[PDB]
RNA sequence: ACUGAACUCCUCACACCCAAUUGGACCAAUCUAUCACCCUAUAGAAGAACUAAUGUUAGUAUAAGUAACAUGAAAACAUUCU
């Protein structure tokens, strides 16, 4: 199938009534669907005191710093395949967006050092606090194959990225993880791929004409 | 059962060094449980053994058999995913290196005879494996002409040794 | 000596090949689209400078890259093995279309600039073999014609039909090997560098680069052997497939030197002819 | 039998015999454990006889490992560089004492099937048989119903 | 990818090749009818033991003939259609008892012959032949290989070797191929009534070769031995030949004279190179006949 | 052995020979497009242009008349006969039908065919069509001609 | 008669590969120049002929409304007109067909 | 005169070519006793060893892709025709 509806749809047509049931124990999360606010990239104080209330000891300050090394070892642990690593740095939900695509294959992420310091931008808050830093650094990729043969990007040069990553924090055990990363739409197009790409249209039955 | 063939398109090879030509893209598929026998597959996998893909879905759109509808669902699934999953950039660059059959696993009916007597009839299953490999398909191996023949003979003389001497 | 002259001509082609790549922005991307009956509507994201309407034909299937022969770019006929420039339209042009005007004449010139490497590496080292150019005759006169300047120790001198048959031994000698034809678009002062030595192919450069308000002229080579044009040409060698070069006629006004005019006729191999179509159509490529 | 197991010519390691002789033996490499029957007589060929065969030849390092295993082994590597390990496993002190001066013996080549029982390397002296010797020359070279 | 003559020709230029190759069809034809004119080999007159070419002739059907006596002869009418002699091999190359000459008839698409038969058909200066046939000859019978070969060749009252094709009567059974008798119908005979019986004996426990078994009947080369010549028709080229000739309607035989020791000096008074009209000699006249042959248009036979 | 036989054989027998054809060729006369097996097909197509000068014949002619009573299983197509399609084919004196190939059957595989009658209402069929003259080997054989014709 | 031995794997792999049981490479293939699918010579393309066989099945829905129950079929030749046709001087006294659709590239 | 054995000699080594039957020396694997501890030792025991019973049961071959089996026709798949 394709959606929730048509699972439905067609277990009501096949007959299978499938019971709705109740359970005690119910899915505990620790991330969100996303972002809570928005920014959109070109006075959040109260969410700087709810932050405050149930940890009590964090500074605002020194945040950046520990951004950054959530970041760059969230980014090695991409050269290694490290997951257990991974889960305790990145949220779920995005760790299926910087995994799953990039399975099979092999990376050389490395960092070089940066070029601003990095500066949180907006903060905001079974309650999950969220805090967004603006990264302007300088990095190097390359992705590979398989097969080993270079796909993506070359490996001595170093490129500029500015980068917004949200981060998140479960507010008993949880520490601050990378949970998003914003991409505005005035962002310069990424660099060209290696290879070239065939685009088909639409599949045409002998009676649909192309108009 | 064994499933080692849906493995093998996840085997990651290191990083390739500048100074070593380009590795070619290996991908290898398959489908299982046709209802058809494997050894009429067998005519034909061994029909697009060595031919490129293009070449291979032309002779399989106009043979008669069941398999021919089969191995070309197959073949343009494995063309899909080289394009997709395992980095080949052009759809045409592919050949067929292996095109095998193996069996699958078989039901038994009973099939009623002439008198009391009866016989155990199996319904047929199969497999069907393909590997396509990116590139040219290499050229087919021509006769070794009279001069390959005349050099093989002089030296198979010219080997020839005083046997059970010094 | 010829064989220096092949080893100063090519390198300074190469280098002229690998200039041109070397100016390339570092993969940018250029977006093409697929104009035609079949196959409509579907785009290729490709390479600037790098990518050739063969990439294009190669991704579609293997019947674009061996039954289409030119392409269409922007309405105007392009090499397959010609790099693009910049966001267009293709058509892959076949030797069986409708209406297979500019295809015919892209095979034209091609089949005459492989009998001008037959014509300059048949004679022996003593001779002096000079090609002037190829004339654009049209397909209904029935040869594809070549102008070549020979010594003045060969004035009186006619070949038999052993003669020619052993041109076109030469002509099947390079149809054997496959050789692409290595398509450049090059400025009209490296081609005056490159074709230094040949004062009947220096005046042509000077009718190509006048013609076009640009300095550009295309130039060719099939293999180790680099020749101008007048516009496209053919992808490989393996594409004739009958080939004859069939008569040698020497020019009536020739006081200075003997313009000699040499004939041949050829056909694809899409579409070859039977034993006596054939030889009908050498008898009248004797002409 | 033959026609089933590989085989190979006589032959030497380096002309092991033209210049000086070199024993070919380089380690023997014993595994023997302290508690265990099947040990009795390796524990016996280590207290009594290594001493002596380890001043016989100078050549031969020989290691005693003493692990606890079940079957005692001895590993002799030679110097081409095979490997032939084999096992003491409940032999006694006379019998472990010929195992091992047999592994000294013999050089590193394979103990597969020697298909002659000799190797000359220059097996003519005067000349190996051709057709043309034992065969008289005739005037000016002339073929049988050549006249000239 | 195999192609044919007719693949990429446009709808203006298919009635144009085919007009245009059966005119080079009938030009080379027409300037073969001359071989005096050109340079023939030398005309020899005829010795004992001398044999000389023969023909080939399209089989065209049967039509009854009458003698004086008035007794019906059955009669096949041969037509011999555009019979050249195409190439000449001496003893010294064939390494048999004789030379031969080699002899083609009725003209073929040159588009549907292979290319190495088209080049030698070029050579010669004709059209290609369907049958081509090899008559064993001595060096006085030696025709210039180019010349065309007419039906005056033979004459009335000759006797005729012909040797064609059979019928070709498919896998047959042992009943139709070689006339046995079969099991009878009734009185049981449950599954036998055209199956061979026994194929040999038990004690050899095989079957030997050359035995006759279900196989292939027919479409072998035979041969028809002594057929007479009743008359000749020299405007549409016709060999009248007595009798039944191997071979279906529309058939290429093979004619030439007979091989049988009664009839082996009786080409005293037969035209010995072949028939030449260039000779102009006493043309001869529409139809040749036998002396005893009713000629249509002579009265009603009598008796008396 | 069937030098000769020029007659398929179908059906159960000789009647259901034409009973076969007599449906195939009903079928065609209403409709003017008919698949079935390429041998069913080339056997109606004797009968289907017989049939058309059997309408040229004229409706009031008595052995004509009982020709299409037998041969059209439904009367209605009879008045399609004597006054559509004999009418259409007038000029022409034969030829009225164009038989092609199609991909075969895809139930048991079996080698089919397309008949219909020549000028129809339908949608034409993909004809092959013959080389175009513009091409090469149309060109080259283009100047022989136009030489060939000063040869006078 | 039963075997009197079993046959092997080396007899029977010679029986079923040679190139009389193998399937033929057949050459027919080409490209339709009207939908680039692949079709043999001497044989109709498959694309294009259900391109035709389903607008017949269209047209032949109409007629059957048209003429309305069976044994109706007129002695009238007849016209298909798609959208935004008039009829012209020899479609006078000529069964038309309305259609709904756009009168196609290759209709004429 | 030469050829010619498993006879006899030669270099080394020797318990190391009969059916039924009989005597003897060893032993795989298992469990138990006690050891042993990358797979063993000495003993005690026993459902203690399978190239063969038209053996039993399961798998899979061969015969074999063989014998055999099936859908009246066209079509708008409404219908009509045989
Ligand atoms: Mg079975
Ligand atoms: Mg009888
Ligand atoms: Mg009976
Ligand atoms: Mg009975
Ligand atoms: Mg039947
Ligand atoms: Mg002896
Ligand atoms: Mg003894
Ligand atoms: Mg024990
Ligand atoms: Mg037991
Ligand atoms: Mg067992
Ligand atoms: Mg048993
Ligand atoms: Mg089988
Ligand atoms: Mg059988
Ligand atoms: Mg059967
Ligand atoms: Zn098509």
């Amino acid at each position: 199938f394709k959606t929730e509806k048509e699972f439905m749809q067609h277990a009501r047509k096949a007959g299978l009534v499938i019971p709705p049931e109740k359970s005690d124990r119910s899915i505990h999360l620790a991330c969100t669907a996303g972002i809570f606010d928005a920014y959109v990239p070109p006075a959040s104080q109260v969410s700087i005191r709810r932050i405050k209330d149930y940890d009590a000891n964090f500074k605002i300050k020194d945040f950046p710093e520990k951004a950054k090394d959530i970041f760059i070892e969230a980014h090695l642990c991409l050269n290694n395949s490290d997951h257990d690593r991974l889960h305790t740095l990145v949220t779920e939900h995005c760790f299926p967006d910087m995994t799953w695509d990039i399975k099979y294959k092999t990376v050389r992420w490395s960092f070089v050092e940066s070029l601003e310091p990095s500066h949180v931008v907006q903060v905001r808050c079974n309650v999950y606090g969220q805090i967004t830093v603006r990264m302007h650094t300088r990095q190097t990729l390359a992705i590979y194959d398989r097969f080993g043969r270079l796909m993506y990007g070359q490996e001595d040069v170093p490129k500029d990225v500015l980068e917004y990553v949200v981060f998140e924090k479960q507010l008993p055990y949880g520490s601050w993880r990378m949970h998003t990363k914003i991409v505005p739409p005035w962002a310069p197009p990424k660099q060209p791929i290696l290879k070239t790409v065939m685009i088909p249209g639409p599949q045409l039955k002998p009676e649909e004409e192309y108009e | 059962i064994s499933r080692k063939w849906e493995k093998k398109n996840k085997i990651v090879y290191p990083p390739q060094l500048p100074g070593e030509p380009r590795r070619p893209a290996e991908i290898y598929h398959c489908r299982r449980q046709i209802k058809y026998s494997k050894d009429k597959m067998w005519y034909l996998a061994k029909l697009i053994r060595g031919m490129s893909i293009d070449q291979a879905l032309a002779q399989l759109e106009f043979n008669d058999k069941k398999g021919a509808k089969i191995i070309k669902e197959v073949l343009l699934e494995a063309q899909d995913m080289a394009v997709r999953d395992h980095n080949v950039e052009f759809r045409s660059n592919l050949y067929i290196a292996e095109s095998t059959s193996g069996r699958g696993q078989c039901l038994k009916r009973i099939r009623y005879h002439g008198r009391g007597r009866f016989g155990i009839m199996e319904k047929v299953y199969c497999h069907y494996f393909v590997k396509l490999v990116e590139g040219p398909p290499p050229p087919p191996e021509p006769p070794k002409t009279a001069v390959a023949h005349a050099k093989e003979y002089i030296q198979q003389l010219r080997s020839r040794t005083i046997v059970h001497t010094l | 000596s010829p064989t220096e002259l092949t080893e100063m001509r090519n390198d300074l082609f190469n280098k002229e090949k690998a200039r041109q790549l070397s100016l390339t922005p570092r993969t940018e991307k250029i977006e093409v689209k697929h104009v035609g009956k079949t196959d409509p509507g579907t785009v290729f994201v490709m390479n600037k400078n790098i990518s050739t309407p063969y990439s294009c034909a190669m991704h579609l299937s293997e019947w674009y890259c061996r039954k289409s022969i030119l392409a269409l770019v922007d309405g105007q006929p392009w090499d397959m093995y010609k790099p693009l420039t910049k966001s267009c339209e293709i058509k892959f042009l076949t030797f069986k279309d409708c209406d297979p005007g500019e295809v015919n004449k892209a095979y034209w010139r091609s089949c005459a600039m492989m009998m001008g490497c037959v014509i300059e590496r048949a004679f022996k080292d003593e001779y002096m073999v000079n090609l002037v150019r190829a004339p654009e005759v049209p397909v209904i006169s029935g040869a594809f014609c070549y102008d070549v300047v020979l010594d003045s120790k060969l004035d009186e001198w006619m070949p038999t039909k052993e003669n020619l048959r052993s041109f076109t031994k030469d002509a099947h000698a390079l149809i054997y090997k496959d050789l692409p034809f290595e398509t450049l678009e090059v400025e009209a002062k490296v081609a005056l560098e490159i074709f230094q030595h040949s004062k009947y192919k220096v005046d042509f450069i000077e009718e190509k680069a006048s013609q076009n308000p640009e300095r550009i002229v295309k130039l060719h080579r099939i293999g180790d052997f680099i020749d101008v044009s007048e516009g496209p040409l053919i992808p490989r060698t393996s594409i004739c497939f009958q080939y004859e070069v069939s008569a040698v006629h020497n020019l009536q006004p020739t006081q200075p030197s003997l313009i000699r005019r040499f004939q041949g006729v050829s056909l694809p191999v899409h579409l070859r002819a039977h034993f006596t179509i054939w030889d009908k159509l050498l008898e009248r490529s004797r002409k | 039998t033959a026609r089933g197991t590989p085989s190979r010519f006589l032959a030497s390691v380096l002309h092991n015999g033209l210049g000086r002789y070199v024993q070919q033996l380089q380690r023997l490499s014993f595994s023997v454990s302290r508690d265990g029957a099947s040990s009795r007589g390796a524990r016996e060929f280590v207290e009594r006889e290594v001493i002596d065969f380890a001043r016989r030849n100078p050549g031969v390092v020989i290691y005693v490992n003493s692990r606890p295993c079940c079957v005692p082994r001895v590993v002799a590597e030679y110097l081409n560089g095979a490997v032939r390990e084999e096992s003491i496993h409940c032999k006694s002190v006379e019998e472990i004492s010929t195992l091992v001066q047999k592994l000294a013996d013999q050089s590193g080549l394979d103990v597969i099937r020697i298909r002659k029982p000799f190797h000359t390397d220059n097996p003519s002296i005067q000349g190996q048989w051709h057709p043309f010797t034992n065969k008289p020359t005739t005037f000016r070279g002339l073929r049988p119903r050549e006249v000239q | 990818s195999g192609t044919w003559w007719d693949e990429h020709l446009s709808e203006e230029n298919v009635p144009f090749i085919k007009q245009l190759v059966s005119d080079e069809d009938k030009a080379q034809l027409a300037s073969k009818l001359c071989p005096l004119k050109d340079e023939p080999w030398p005309i020899h007159p005829w010795e004992p033991g001398s044999f000389r070419v023969g023909l080939i002739a399209l089989k065209l059907g049967m039509m009854p003939l009458w003698t004086k006596d008035g007794q019906k002869h059955v009669v096949t009418l041969l037509q011999v259609q555009d019979c050249h002699v195409l190439k000449y091999t001496s003893k010294e190359n064939c390494n048999g008892k004789m030379a031969t000459l080699s002899v083609g008839g009725k003209t073929v698409s040159r588009f549907r012959k292979a290319t190495s038969i088209l080049e030698f058909y070029r050579e010669l200066g004709l059209p290609p032949k369907q049958t081509v046939k090899i008559f064993n000859i001595t060096d006085n019978a030696a025709i210039k290989p180019g010349t065309p070969l007419y039906a005056a060749h033979f004459r009335p009252g000759q006797y005729v070797d012909v040797t064609a094709k059979t019928i070709g009567k498919g896998f047959q059974g042992v009943m139709k191929r070689w006339g046995f008798k079969g099991q009878p119908a009734t009185h049981g005979q449950t599954k036998t009534h055209r199956r061979p019986g026994a194929v040999a004996t038990g004690d050899i426990g095989r079957v030997w070769p050359g035995t006759k078994m279900p196989g292939k009947m027919g479409n072998i080369y035979r041969t028809e031995y002594g057929l007479k010549v009743w008359r000749i028709n020299t405007k549409h080229n016709i060999i009248y030949v007595n009798g039944s000739v191997p071979g279906h309607k529309n058939c290429l035989v093979k004619v030439k004279d007979s091989k049988l020791p009664a009839y082996k000096d009786l080409g005293k008074n037969l035209p010995f190179p072949t028939y030449f009209p260039d000779g102009d000699e006493e043309e001869l006249p529409e139809d040749l006949y036998d002396e005893n042959v009713c000629q249509p248009g002579a009265p009603s036979i009598t008796f008396a | 052995i069937s030098h000769g036989r020029v007659f398929r054989r179908m059906g159960l027998g000789p009647e259901s020979r034409i009973h076969l054809l007599r449906n195939l060729l009903t079928g065609l006369v209403r409709h003017e497009r008919i698949e079935a097996p390429w041998a069913r097909v080339d056997e109606m197509r004797g009968y289907a242009e017989k049939l058309i000068d059997y309408g040229k014949l004229g409706d009031t002619n008595e052995r004509a008349m009982r020709m299409a009573d037998f041969w059209l299983t439904e009367k209605d197509l009879i008045p399609k006969l004597f006054q559509v399609l004999a009418p259409r084919y007038k000029d022409q004196t034969g030829g009225y039908t164009r038989m092609l190939q199609i991909p075969n059957r895809s139930l048991d595989r079996a080698k089919m065919a397309v008949i219909e009658y020549k000028g129809n209402c339908l949608p034409p069929l993909p004809l092959p069509r013959r080389d175009s003259h513009l091409t090469l080997l149309n060109q080259l054989l283009q100047g022989l001609r136009q030489d060939l014709r000063q040869s006078q | 008669a039963a075997p009197k031995n079993r046959r092997t794997i080396e007899v029977n792999r010679c029986r079923r590969r040679n190139p009389q049981k193998l399937i033929k490479v057949k050459n027919n293939i080409d490209v339709c120049p009207e939908c680039g699918h692949l079709k043999q010579k001497h044989v109709l393309c498959a694309y294009c002929y259900e391109k035709v066989c389903k607008e017949t099945a269209e047209i032949r829905r109409q007629i059957g409304k048209q003429e309305g129950g069976p044994f109706k079929a007129p002695t009238i030749e007849t016209v298909v007109l798609y959208t935004g046709e008039t009829p012209s001087e020899q479609d006078q006294g000529k069964r038309i067909i309305e259609r709904d659709r756009k009168r196609p590239s290759w209709f004429t």
